[PDB]
RNA sequence: GGGUGAAAUCCUAUAAUCCCGGGGGGACCGCCAGUGGCGAAGGCGCCCGGCUGGAACGGGUCCGACGGUGAGGGCCGAAGGCCAGGGGAGCGAACCGGAUUAGAUACCCGGGUAGUCCUGGCUGUAAAGGAUGCGGGCUAGGUGUCGGGCGAGCUUCGAGCUCGCCCGGUGCCGUAGGGAAGCCGUUAAGCCCGCCGCCUGGGGAGUACGGCCGCAAGGCUGAAACUUAAAGGAAUUGGCG
């Protein structure tokens, strides 16, 4: 009808540290109208490689200065279909779900995911999630949250896990599965 | 030919150890239950495991 | 109630969880109307 | 730039089906229409050829107002009923496409629970 | 919109179904998951910390027959029902309507009370089934698999992988032998030494009369007058769905 000549189209950037770049357009009435809308883009469309199209980011808008419409990171989870194929039977997958906080205040919730190459004992399945909830928390203590974040998309924490775990059990894909923050730093 | 279901015998000996920084020579046991120490100096000789110890010293006999 | 798995056979009967259900009436109307 | 996009979101059970064209938020509806819609009787409703023709007539009237191409989401009912799409979703993503609208990347996102809530019929199920 | 073999009752213009941003609320823990594990049976499946019971393996440790079975007594016992306080999302005996039909008090559809959940008690029942009570000795082999130990060989030195042997659990094919056969066969339904519980043609009948328990519903014990020539089991040939 008539009342969708009344729109206008506003351009979504993602955060700075993924390096601001255009991810859709939006029509709205108002400006107050987009203003809490969540944005889905892959991440082989930001700094594109054909690798890691199965990682799914998302952004949530904060800000309108005149037709641009500037995002924040919310969340970060892996394809159904590709956490689907890596659970075989004779496998023993292993999961664990974590509350960190990093130093500025961001309290966040992560969810790594061993998968071993065959069937094993639950008490060798335990001591991997020990190892596992003590290189993420040592990580959480250094590291802000624009450099926890940008590590845990690139794989840069899982090919640690990879690492130690490998010393209790032979695996094969260790990774990050979800993350989802909770707050922000109450100052600033 | 004597099927050891008849008269069981064990499979657990007795040695001659002999300790590393004290020279002494002892008798122990193989399939410990305790932690074999020296008995002047302290230092351990054998390690309960499970099944069979795991010895830490120099063997010169199995008695 | 002491039962025996011979009449659950159902060949030339009639079922037996519903033989029970109305003998359970009759032990009632013989203990209310004047059972004492 | 000047290149829109969109999502198409397309419901399907063993009774009707429905597509849905929205901006790239999902916050801004731009074109739905149904299985009921189309057809006149209640038999047919979720056959593949209603499926054919809603899918057609969402697509037109969303190409004008300014959307090139769509991301396709299929759900069925889901949750605590029947976890398969039904006979109209391949039907309606090979006439969406053929339309004019191109396609970028397919997924499905039918609800699944992880030892969720209990189902009808009760203990014998459907005695039809 | 929903629902059906096809419909209709129902929800919707006080804006539903559908999509997005948030607030609250009860119940259950998917894939991995395995004639796999643990328990006396009923039963037990998200993750982290605390207290607790039992079993297997390794053992030139200690005690010194302290054992088996067990009438009468005692504790444990799914679901459902009961008495008091809380809670209530999904499902739903009774109940209220839409259909199908010669009828339809039913199957099918739209709603729904008690219940299902939590704290404190009572009841003591199941195809509670391996339809196979419990302890000891002996009588060919073959082959998977879970726990411990031992001996070799590899190794991206890992609480790792493969092969062989001894002990204890869990499955299959199978000699002698047993059985009316189906089939059991070192985890016996085989040959022996023990102890306790039950059975005696089919119905009448798990009934009547008496007693003891329970708040009730109900549990446990339990005959006879009479009547009948078969009732039951495991397998063959056909006829049929
Ligand atoms: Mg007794
Ligand atoms: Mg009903
Ligand atoms: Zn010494």
């Amino acid at each position: 009808k008539d009342k969708w000549k009344l729109k206008q189209w506003y351009v979504i950037y993602a955060p700075d540290f993924f390096g601001g770049v255009e991810v859709g357009l939006t029509p709205a009435d108002d400006p107050e109208k987009v203003l809490n809308r969540v944005v889905e883009v892959t991440l082989k469309d930001i700094t594109g490689d054909f690798l890691k199209g199965h990682v799914k980011l998302y952004f949530q808008v904060y800000d309108v200065k005149g037709q641009n419409a500037y995002t924040k990171f919310k969340g970060m989870k892996l394809a159904r279909s590709y956490i689907r194929s890596l659970v075989r039977r004779r496998t023993t997958r292993i999961d664990g779900i974590f509350n960190i906080t990093t130093k500025d205040g961001y309290k966040l919730r992560v969810m790594a995911m061993v998968i071993a190459a065959r069937r094993i004992q639950t008490s060798q399945e335990r001591a991997i999630r020990k190892i596992m909830q003590e290189i993420i928390y040592k990580k959480a203590e250094e590291l802000n949250f624009k450099d926890f974040v940008l590590e845990a998309v690139n794989g840069k924490i899982a090919a640690e896990i990879a690492k130690e775990a490998k010393k209790i059990y032979p695996l094969k894909k260790a990774e990050i599965r979800k993350i989802k923050v909770l707050g922000e730093p109450e100052v600033a | 030919a004597l099927p050891r279901n008849v008269i069981p015998m064990p499979r657990s000996r007795f040695l001659r150890v002999k300790c590393i920084d004290c020279g002494n020579e002892q008798i122990v046991f193989s399939h410990p239950a305790t932690r074999v120490r020296c008995n002047v100096c302290g230092a351990t000789l054998v390690e309960p495991t499970g099944g069979k110890g795991i010895i830490r010293a120099k063997i010169l006999e199995v008695l | 109630m002491k039962r025996r798995p011979r009449k659950w056979k159902k060949k030339g009967r009639m079922r037996w969880k519903w033989i029970k259900k109305r003998i359970r009436r009759l032990k009632r109307q013989r203990k209310k109307e004047r059972g004492l | 730039k000047k290149e829109k996009w969109g999502i198409a979101h397309i419901y399907s059970s063993y009774n009707n089906t429905i597509i849905h064209i929205t901006d790239i938020t999902g916050a801004e509806t731009i074109s739905r229409w149904s299985g009921g819609m189309v057809v006149k009787a209640d038999r047919d409703e979720p056959s593949p050829y209603a499926a054919m023709l809603a899918a057609r007539r969402a697509a037109e009237e969303a190409l004008e107002k300014g959307i090139v191409g769509v991301h396709i989401r299929v759900r069925a009912p889901g949750g605590s009923k029947s976890k398969t799409p039904g006979p109209g979703a391949q039907a309606a993503i090979r006439a969406l496409a053929r339309a004019g609208l191109k396609i970028g990347r397919v997924e499905d996102v039918t609800p699944i629970p992880h030892d969720g809530t209990r189902p009808k019929g009760g203990r014998r199920g459907r005695r039809v």
